[PDB]
Protein backbone atom coordinates (compact mmCIF):
# COMPACT_ATOMS: atom_id res chain seq x y z
CA UNK A 1 0.00 0.00 0.00
CA UNK A 2 1.63 3.52 -0.73
CA UNK A 3 2.33 5.11 2.86
CA UNK A 4 1.59 8.46 2.77
CA UNK A 5 2.76 10.39 5.74
CA UNK A 6 2.27 14.09 6.67
CA UNK A 7 4.08 16.44 9.25
CA UNK A 8 3.76 18.50 11.25
CA UNK A 9 1.03 16.68 12.74
CA UNK A 10 0.06 20.63 14.45
CA UNK A 11 0.44 23.83 12.94
CA UNK A 12 0.74 26.54 15.65
CA UNK A 13 -0.62 29.46 13.12
CA UNK A 14 -1.32 32.84 13.80
CA UNK A 15 -4.20 34.01 11.45
CA UNK A 16 -2.22 35.68 8.78
CA UNK A 17 0.96 33.66 8.48
CA UNK A 18 1.36 31.93 5.21
CA UNK A 19 1.14 27.83 5.81
CA UNK A 20 1.95 24.71 4.43
CA UNK A 21 1.84 20.89 5.42
CA UNK A 22 4.00 18.33 3.34
CA UNK A 23 2.63 15.25 2.46
CA UNK A 24 5.09 12.56 1.08
CA UNK A 25 4.94 8.98 -0.55
CA UNK A 26 6.73 5.67 -0.11
CA UNK A 27 6.38 5.06 -3.89
CA UNK A 28 5.58 7.59 -6.70
CA UNK A 29 2.95 9.13 -7.51
CA UNK A 30 3.42 10.08 -11.33
CA UNK A 31 1.07 7.34 -13.12
CA UNK A 32 1.96 6.02 -16.54
CA UNK A 33 -0.90 7.78 -18.10
CA UNK A 34 1.32 11.06 -17.09
CA UNK A 35 -0.77 12.35 -14.50
CA UNK A 36 -0.21 12.46 -10.56
CA UNK A 37 -2.88 11.93 -8.48
CA UNK A 38 -1.88 13.55 -5.09
CA UNK A 39 -4.87 15.23 -3.97
CA UNK A 40 -5.75 17.26 -0.15
CA UNK A 41 -8.49 17.63 2.02
CA UNK A 42 -9.80 19.49 4.95
CA UNK A 43 -11.75 18.26 7.29
CA UNK A 44 -13.02 20.79 9.52
CA UNK A 45 -14.41 18.96 12.94
CA UNK A 46 -17.46 16.65 13.58
CA UNK A 47 -17.62 16.59 9.30
CA UNK A 48 -17.17 14.93 6.45
CA UNK A 49 -14.12 16.19 4.55
CA UNK A 50 -14.20 18.90 1.32
CA UNK A 51 -12.04 17.83 -1.48
CA UNK A 52 -9.54 21.01 -2.01
CA UNK A 53 -6.91 20.27 -4.46
CA UNK A 54 -6.60 17.73 -7.40
CA UNK A 55 -3.47 16.17 -9.08
CA UNK A 56 -1.13 18.04 -7.14
CA UNK A 57 -1.79 21.43 -8.32
CA UNK A 58 -5.55 22.21 -9.48
CA UNK A 59 -7.73 23.73 -6.83
CA UNK A 60 -11.40 22.58 -6.70
CA UNK A 61 -14.74 24.80 -7.52
CA UNK A 62 -14.85 27.40 -5.02
CA UNK A 63 -12.08 26.54 -2.51
CA UNK A 64 -10.52 30.14 -2.34
CA UNK A 65 -7.58 31.52 -4.08
CA UNK A 66 -4.92 32.17 -1.15
CA UNK A 67 -3.85 27.58 -1.79
CA UNK A 68 -0.81 26.35 -4.21
CA UNK A 69 -0.30 22.70 -4.27
CA UNK A 70 3.79 21.99 -5.81
CA UNK A 71 5.99 19.28 -5.31
CA UNK A 72 6.88 16.27 -7.57
CA UNK A 73 7.73 12.50 -7.32
CA UNK A 74 7.12 11.90 -3.62
CA UNK A 75 7.62 15.54 -1.99
CA UNK A 76 4.16 17.42 -2.13
CA UNK A 77 2.99 20.77 0.12
CA UNK A 78 0.18 22.50 0.13
CA UNK A 79 0.68 26.19 1.01
CA UNK A 80 -1.79 28.56 2.48
CA UNK A 81 -1.09 32.00 2.18
CA UNK A 82 -2.91 34.21 4.75
CA UNK A 83 -4.43 32.12 6.91
CA UNK A 84 -8.22 33.27 7.39
CA UNK A 85 -10.68 31.43 10.30
CA UNK A 86 -12.47 29.42 8.55
CA UNK A 87 -9.58 27.25 7.36
CA UNK A 88 -8.59 25.87 10.18
CA UNK A 89 -9.02 21.92 10.78
CA UNK A 90 -7.20 18.20 9.86
CA UNK A 91 -5.67 18.44 6.09
CA UNK A 92 -5.48 15.10 4.62
CA UNK A 93 -3.09 14.23 1.62
CA UNK A 94 -4.05 11.00 -0.78
CA UNK A 95 -2.62 9.33 -3.24
CA UNK A 96 -5.39 8.17 -6.11
CA UNK A 97 -2.34 6.42 -8.49
CA UNK A 98 -1.87 3.40 -7.15
CA UNK A 99 -5.16 0.83 -5.60
CA UNK A 100 -5.97 1.03 -3.14
CA UNK A 101 -5.78 5.05 -2.97
CA UNK A 102 -4.60 5.72 0.41
CA UNK A 103 -4.48 8.24 3.25
CA UNK A 104 -2.25 10.36 5.47
CA UNK A 105 -1.89 10.74 8.75
CA UNK A 106 -3.42 14.46 8.54
CA UNK A 107 -2.29 17.77 9.91
CA UNK A 108 -4.80 19.88 12.42
CA UNK A 109 -4.39 23.71 11.84
CA UNK A 110 -5.01 25.43 15.37
CA UNK A 111 -3.97 28.97 16.60
CA UNK A 112 -1.06 29.78 18.57
CA UNK A 113 -1.00 31.86 21.42
CA UNK A 114 1.37 32.93 24.51
CA UNK A 115 2.53 30.07 26.79
CA UNK A 116 -0.07 29.16 29.50
CA UNK A 117 0.69 27.14 32.43
CA UNK A 118 -1.86 24.56 33.99
CA UNK A 119 -3.60 25.61 37.08
CA UNK A 120 -3.65 22.20 38.33
CA UNK A 121 -6.42 20.16 40.82
CA UNK A 122 -6.31 17.05 42.41
CA UNK A 123 -9.71 15.93 44.24
CA UNK A 124 -9.69 12.86 46.65
CA UNK A 125 -12.49 10.34 46.27
CA UNK A 126 -15.86 11.12 46.92
CA UNK A 127 -17.19 9.50 50.11
CA UNK A 128 -20.14 8.52 48.03
CA UNK A 129 -17.62 5.83 46.06
CA UNK A 130 -16.21 4.97 48.88
CA UNK A 131 -19.64 3.84 50.03
CA UNK A 132 -19.81 0.99 47.11
CA UNK A 133 -16.00 0.47 47.00
CA UNK A 134 -13.95 2.41 44.95
CA UNK A 135 -11.80 5.72 45.07
CA UNK A 136 -10.78 7.84 41.64
CA UNK A 137 -8.45 10.38 42.32
CA UNK A 138 -8.67 12.99 39.99
CA UNK A 139 -6.36 15.51 38.97
CA UNK A 140 -7.27 18.62 36.39
CA UNK A 141 -5.19 20.14 34.79
CA UNK A 142 -6.53 23.23 33.04
CA UNK A 143 -5.97 25.83 30.61
CA UNK A 144 -2.81 25.65 29.34
CA UNK A 145 -0.87 25.77 26.19
CA UNK A 146 1.03 24.15 24.44
CA UNK A 147 -0.57 20.69 23.76
CA UNK A 148 2.33 18.31 25.47
CA UNK A 149 2.17 17.86 28.82
CA UNK A 150 3.45 15.32 30.68
CA UNK A 151 1.05 13.65 34.30
CA UNK A 152 3.09 11.74 36.53
CA UNK A 153 0.59 9.87 39.38
CA UNK A 154 2.63 9.66 42.40
CA UNK A 155 1.11 7.31 44.47
CA UNK A 156 2.91 6.70 47.57
CA UNK A 157 6.47 8.48 47.34
CA UNK A 158 6.36 6.05 44.30
CA UNK A 159 4.92 6.31 41.22
CA UNK A 160 1.66 4.77 39.96
CA UNK A 161 1.01 3.23 36.25
CA UNK A 162 -2.15 1.34 35.97
CA UNK A 163 -6.15 2.77 36.78
CA UNK A 164 -4.38 6.15 35.18
CA UNK A 165 -7.15 7.33 32.15
CA UNK A 166 -6.72 10.36 30.98
CA UNK A 167 -8.94 12.51 28.36
CA UNK A 168 -8.08 16.28 26.87
CA UNK A 169 -10.43 19.17 25.37
CA UNK A 170 -9.95 20.41 22.18
CA UNK A 171 -8.77 23.58 21.89
CA UNK A 172 -10.53 25.43 23.87
CA UNK A 173 -11.90 28.40 21.43
CA UNK A 174 -12.51 32.08 23.98
CA UNK A 175 -8.51 31.25 24.76
CA UNK A 176 -6.90 28.65 22.08
CA UNK A 177 -5.79 26.68 25.48
CA UNK A 178 -5.89 23.00 26.12
CA UNK A 179 -7.43 21.63 29.26
CA UNK A 180 -6.14 17.61 30.24
CA UNK A 181 -7.93 15.22 32.89
CA UNK A 182 -6.79 12.16 34.66
CA UNK A 183 -8.41 9.69 36.99
CA UNK A 184 -6.47 7.25 38.97
CA UNK A 185 -8.59 4.68 40.32
CA UNK A 186 -8.07 2.14 43.05
CA UNK A 187 -10.28 -0.11 44.67
CA UNK A 188 -11.78 1.32 48.29
CA UNK A 189 -9.98 -0.88 50.23
CA UNK A 190 -6.77 -0.43 48.28
CA UNK A 191 -6.75 3.55 48.44
CA UNK A 192 -7.36 3.03 52.36
CA UNK A 193 -4.14 1.28 52.98
CA UNK A 194 -2.03 4.49 51.69
CA UNK A 195 -0.82 8.08 52.57
CA UNK A 196 -0.28 10.98 49.87
CA UNK A 197 -1.38 10.69 46.30
CA UNK A 198 0.10 13.52 43.80
CA UNK A 199 -0.91 13.97 40.39
CA UNK A 200 2.44 15.72 39.16
CA UNK A 201 2.62 17.88 35.91
CA UNK A 202 5.53 18.49 33.49
CA UNK A 203 5.72 20.78 31.43
CA UNK A 204 7.31 23.64 29.01
CA UNK A 205 6.48 27.09 31.33
CA UNK A 206 8.07 24.99 34.50
CA UNK A 207 11.31 24.73 35.88
CA UNK A 208 10.52 22.25 37.63
CA UNK A 209 7.54 20.06 38.22
CA UNK A 210 4.16 21.57 38.84
CA UNK A 211 2.82 19.00 41.38
CA UNK A 212 -0.29 19.05 43.58
CA UNK A 213 -1.10 16.72 46.46
CA UNK A 214 -3.87 15.78 49.49
CA UNK A 215 -2.84 12.45 51.73
CA UNK A 216 -5.62 11.14 54.29
CA UNK B 1 -28.38 20.41 -3.68
CA UNK B 2 -26.26 17.46 -4.58
CA UNK B 3 -25.65 15.10 -1.72
CA UNK B 4 -25.10 11.38 -0.83
CA UNK B 5 -27.80 10.97 2.03
CA UNK B 6 -26.53 8.06 4.53
CA UNK B 7 -28.81 6.77 7.18
CA UNK B 8 -28.22 6.99 10.51
CA UNK B 9 -25.79 6.03 13.82
CA UNK B 10 -26.29 2.31 14.93
CA UNK B 11 -25.54 0.65 17.99
CA UNK B 12 -24.92 -2.94 17.25
CA UNK B 13 -23.57 -5.75 19.79
CA UNK B 14 -20.98 -8.75 18.00
CA UNK B 15 -22.53 -10.91 15.26
CA UNK B 16 -25.04 -8.68 14.72
CA UNK B 17 -24.66 -7.25 10.39
CA UNK B 18 -26.15 -4.28 9.85
CA UNK B 19 -27.19 -2.53 6.17
CA UNK B 20 -25.57 0.96 6.10
CA UNK B 21 -26.87 3.15 3.20
CA UNK B 22 -25.98 5.90 0.95
CA UNK B 23 -29.13 7.46 -1.45
CA UNK B 24 -28.04 9.59 -4.40
CA UNK B 25 -29.82 12.38 -5.49
CA UNK B 26 -28.85 15.69 -7.89
CA UNK B 27 -26.60 13.96 -9.92
CA UNK B 28 -26.55 11.21 -12.64
CA UNK B 29 -25.95 7.78 -10.38
CA UNK B 30 -24.58 5.53 -13.52
CA UNK B 31 -21.35 7.51 -14.33
CA UNK B 32 -19.35 7.89 -11.01
CA UNK B 33 -18.42 5.13 -8.45
CA UNK B 34 -19.63 4.79 -5.17
CA UNK B 35 -15.86 4.36 -2.91
CA UNK B 36 -16.51 3.59 1.01
CA UNK B 37 -14.19 5.19 3.38
CA UNK B 38 -13.45 4.08 7.31
CA UNK B 39 -12.78 6.77 10.00
CA UNK B 40 -12.00 4.43 12.81
CA UNK B 41 -11.26 5.97 16.44
CA UNK B 42 -7.71 7.25 16.07
CA UNK B 43 -6.47 5.11 12.76
CA UNK B 44 -6.15 6.75 9.45
CA UNK B 45 -9.11 6.92 6.99
CA UNK B 46 -8.99 3.44 5.35
CA UNK B 47 -10.33 3.08 1.74
CA UNK B 48 -12.41 0.27 1.94
CA UNK B 49 -13.58 -0.85 -1.57
CA UNK B 50 -15.61 0.28 -5.02
CA UNK B 51 -18.44 -0.26 -6.77
CA UNK B 52 -18.69 0.91 -10.43
CA UNK B 53 -22.20 1.66 -11.28
CA UNK B 54 -21.68 0.56 -14.90
CA UNK B 55 -20.59 -2.49 -14.55
CA UNK B 56 -22.26 -3.50 -10.99
CA UNK B 57 -18.56 -4.92 -9.61
CA UNK B 58 -17.27 -4.44 -6.05
CA UNK B 59 -13.17 -4.69 -5.85
CA UNK B 60 -13.01 -4.89 -2.13
CA UNK B 61 -9.67 -4.16 -0.68
CA UNK B 62 -9.42 -7.56 0.81
CA UNK B 63 -8.17 -6.53 4.32
CA UNK B 64 -12.16 -6.61 4.62
CA UNK B 65 -13.63 -9.45 2.63
CA UNK B 66 -16.26 -12.04 3.52
CA UNK B 67 -17.80 -9.81 6.16
CA UNK B 68 -18.03 -6.83 4.60
CA UNK B 69 -21.05 -6.50 1.17
CA UNK B 70 -21.14 -3.88 -0.85
CA UNK B 71 -24.14 -4.38 -2.33
CA UNK B 72 -26.91 -1.61 -4.74
CA UNK B 73 -30.07 -1.02 -5.72
CA UNK B 74 -29.57 1.40 -8.90
CA UNK B 75 -33.24 2.18 -9.86
CA UNK B 76 -33.87 3.63 -5.84
CA UNK B 77 -30.49 5.42 -6.06
CA UNK B 78 -29.10 3.84 -3.56
CA UNK B 79 -25.59 1.80 -2.53
CA UNK B 80 -25.35 -0.37 0.47
CA UNK B 81 -22.40 -1.70 2.81
CA UNK B 82 -23.33 -4.33 4.57
CA UNK B 83 -21.06 -5.56 7.93
CA UNK B 84 -21.74 -9.38 9.38
CA UNK B 85 -20.39 -10.49 12.23
CA UNK B 86 -19.25 -7.45 13.09
CA UNK B 87 -16.71 -7.24 15.73
CA UNK B 88 -15.67 -4.78 18.51
CA UNK B 89 -13.24 -3.25 15.79
CA UNK B 90 -15.88 -1.88 13.59
CA UNK B 91 -16.48 1.10 16.12
CA UNK B 92 -15.79 3.96 12.92
CA UNK B 93 -17.55 6.18 11.09
CA UNK B 94 -18.46 4.99 7.40
CA UNK B 95 -18.41 7.69 5.10
CA UNK B 96 -19.38 7.16 1.06
CA UNK B 97 -17.86 9.02 -1.62
CA UNK B 98 -18.73 9.96 -4.83
CA UNK B 99 -16.00 8.76 -6.82
CA UNK B 100 -14.63 10.26 -10.57
CA UNK B 101 -13.29 8.30 -13.40
CA UNK B 102 -11.30 10.99 -15.63
CA UNK B 103 -9.71 12.65 -12.11
CA UNK B 104 -9.67 10.13 -9.23
CA UNK B 105 -10.61 12.21 -6.66
CA UNK B 106 -13.65 11.85 -4.12
CA UNK B 107 -15.41 15.21 -4.21
CA UNK B 108 -19.02 14.76 -2.84
CA UNK B 109 -18.56 12.73 0.27
CA UNK B 110 -21.26 11.31 2.78
CA UNK B 111 -21.96 12.28 6.00
CA UNK B 112 -20.71 9.66 8.12
CA UNK B 113 -22.70 6.72 10.06
CA UNK B 114 -20.97 5.70 13.02
CA UNK B 115 -21.57 2.41 13.88
CA UNK B 116 -20.65 1.67 17.61
CA UNK B 117 -20.35 -2.71 18.34
CA UNK B 118 -20.62 -2.94 22.12
CA UNK B 119 -21.77 -5.67 24.96
CA UNK B 120 -22.89 -3.51 27.78
CA UNK B 121 -26.61 -2.92 28.10
CA UNK B 122 -27.74 0.98 29.28
CA UNK B 123 -26.39 1.78 32.84
CA UNK B 124 -27.00 4.62 34.34
CA UNK B 125 -24.30 7.31 35.32
CA UNK B 126 -23.16 6.82 39.41
CA UNK B 127 -22.28 10.94 39.64
CA UNK B 128 -20.10 11.92 42.29
CA UNK B 129 -18.68 15.49 43.68
CA UNK B 130 -15.40 16.36 43.19
CA UNK B 131 -14.88 19.48 46.11
CA UNK B 132 -11.25 20.71 46.69
CA UNK B 133 -10.08 17.96 49.70
CA UNK B 134 -9.45 21.12 51.77
CA UNK B 135 -6.59 22.09 49.24
CA UNK B 136 -6.58 25.82 49.63
CA UNK B 137 -6.70 28.32 46.39
CA UNK B 138 -3.43 29.48 45.16
CA UNK B 139 -4.75 32.63 43.41
CA UNK B 140 -8.00 33.64 44.56
CA UNK B 141 -10.47 31.22 42.59
CA UNK B 142 -11.82 27.26 43.04
CA UNK B 143 -12.38 24.41 40.36
CA UNK B 144 -14.76 22.07 41.31
CA UNK B 145 -16.37 19.11 39.17
CA UNK B 146 -18.37 16.30 38.95
CA UNK B 147 -17.06 12.88 37.99
CA UNK B 148 -20.07 10.64 35.74
CA UNK B 149 -18.68 6.89 36.08
CA UNK B 150 -19.69 3.78 34.68
CA UNK B 151 -22.61 4.36 31.99
CA UNK B 152 -23.22 3.54 28.39
CA UNK B 153 -24.27 4.52 25.98
CA UNK B 154 -23.21 7.89 24.95
CA UNK B 155 -24.09 11.12 25.27
CA UNK B 156 -24.57 12.63 28.40
CA UNK B 157 -25.26 16.07 29.04
CA UNK B 158 -23.50 17.81 31.99
CA UNK B 159 -24.28 21.00 32.63
CA UNK B 160 -23.48 23.10 35.46
CA UNK B 161 -26.28 25.18 37.60
CA UNK B 162 -28.69 24.58 34.79
CA UNK B 163 -27.21 26.26 31.89
CA UNK B 164 -25.83 29.18 34.11
CA UNK B 165 -22.54 28.69 34.68
CA UNK B 166 -20.87 28.44 31.33
CA UNK B 167 -17.33 30.10 30.90
CA UNK B 168 -15.02 28.26 33.11
CA UNK B 169 -16.41 24.75 32.57
CA UNK B 170 -14.48 22.41 30.83
CA UNK B 171 -16.59 19.01 30.17
CA UNK B 172 -13.82 16.56 28.56
CA UNK B 173 -14.59 13.39 26.89
CA UNK B 174 -15.55 10.40 28.19
CA UNK B 175 -13.47 7.52 27.92
CA UNK B 176 -13.94 3.84 28.02
CA UNK B 177 -12.97 1.27 31.26
CA UNK B 178 -14.64 -2.39 30.61
CA UNK B 179 -17.99 -1.41 28.30
CA UNK B 180 -18.70 1.61 30.47
CA UNK B 181 -17.68 5.46 30.23
CA UNK B 182 -16.59 7.72 32.00
CA UNK B 183 -16.33 11.54 31.89
CA UNK B 184 -15.61 14.57 33.97
CA UNK B 185 -16.37 18.27 33.88
CA UNK B 186 -14.78 21.44 35.83
CA UNK B 187 -16.01 24.65 36.70
CA UNK B 188 -13.86 27.53 37.74
CA UNK B 189 -15.73 29.99 40.25
CA UNK B 190 -14.31 32.91 41.97
CA UNK B 191 -13.86 32.16 45.54
CA UNK B 192 -16.09 34.60 46.38
CA UNK B 193 -18.58 32.25 45.33
CA UNK B 194 -18.14 28.41 46.30
CA UNK B 195 -19.52 27.88 49.28
CA UNK B 196 -21.27 31.17 49.76
CA UNK B 197 -23.33 30.80 46.62
CA UNK B 198 -24.45 27.34 45.60
CA UNK B 199 -22.49 25.16 42.81
CA UNK B 200 -24.70 22.37 40.91
CA UNK B 201 -23.90 20.01 38.58
CA UNK B 202 -26.70 18.71 36.35
CA UNK B 203 -25.99 15.37 34.56
CA UNK B 204 -28.20 13.92 32.35
CA UNK B 205 -28.65 11.07 30.29
CA UNK B 206 -30.97 10.70 27.82
CA UNK B 207 -30.04 7.00 26.88
CA UNK B 208 -31.99 6.01 30.28
CA UNK B 209 -33.89 9.10 31.05
CA UNK B 210 -32.08 10.02 34.57
CA UNK B 211 -30.99 13.22 35.18
CA UNK B 212 -28.83 13.58 38.45
CA UNK B 213 -27.83 16.84 40.11
CA UNK B 214 -25.23 16.76 42.48
CA UNK B 215 -24.56 20.31 44.46
CA UNK B 216 -20.65 20.37 45.55
CA UNK B 217 -20.50 21.18 49.25
CA UNK B 218 -17.44 21.41 51.47
CA UNK B 219 -14.51 19.25 51.60
C1 LIG C 1 -15.11 6.44 -10.46
C2 LIG C 1 -14.37 5.89 -9.27
O1 LIG C 1 -14.99 5.17 -8.49
C3 LIG C 1 -12.91 6.21 -9.08
C4 LIG C 1 -12.48 6.71 -7.71
C5 LIG C 1 -11.00 6.32 -7.51
C6 LIG C 1 -10.61 5.59 -8.78
C7 LIG C 1 -9.62 4.48 -8.87
C8 LIG C 1 -8.38 4.90 -8.14
C9 LIG C 1 -7.47 3.72 -8.14
C10 LIG C 1 -7.05 3.50 -9.48
C11 LIG C 1 -5.73 3.59 -9.88
C12 LIG C 1 -5.47 3.32 -11.19
O2 LIG C 1 -4.61 3.96 -11.79
C13 LIG C 1 -6.28 2.25 -11.84
C14 LIG C 1 -7.67 2.81 -11.83
C15 LIG C 1 -8.21 3.07 -10.42
C16 LIG C 1 -8.78 1.72 -9.96
C17 LIG C 1 -9.30 4.18 -10.36
C18 LIG C 1 -10.65 3.68 -11.11
O3 LIG C 1 -10.47 3.65 -12.52
C19 LIG C 1 -10.79 2.64 -13.23
O4 LIG C 1 -10.51 2.47 -14.45
C20 LIG C 1 -11.63 1.50 -12.76
C21 LIG C 1 -13.02 1.65 -13.43
C22 LIG C 1 -13.24 0.50 -14.42
O5 LIG C 1 -12.64 0.60 -15.51
O6 LIG C 1 -13.92 -0.51 -14.05
C23 LIG C 1 -11.78 4.65 -10.76
C24 LIG C 1 -11.91 5.11 -9.30
C25 LIG C 1 -12.29 3.87 -8.48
Amino acid sequence: DVVMTQIPLSLPVNLGDQASISCRSSQSLIHSNGNTYLHWYLQKPGQSPKLLMYKVSNRFYGVPDRFSGSGSGTDFTLKISRVEAEDLGIYFCSQSSHVPPTFGGGTKLEIKRADAAPTVSIFPPSSEQLTSGGASVVCFLNNFYPKDINVKWKIDGSERQNGVLNSWTDQDSKDSTYSMSSTLTLTKDEYERHNSYTCEATHKTSTSPIVKSFNR
Amino acid sequence: QIQLVQSGPELKKPGETVKISCKASGYAFTNYGVNWVKEAPGKELKWMGWINIYTGEPTYVDDFKGRFAFSLETSASTAYLEINNLKNEDTATYFCTRGDYVNWYFDVWGAGTTVTVSSAKTTPPSVYPLAPGSAAQTNSMVTLGCLVKGYFPEPVTVTWNSGSLSSGVHTFPAVLQSDLYTLSSSVTVPSSPRPSETVTCNVAHPASSTKVDKKIVPR
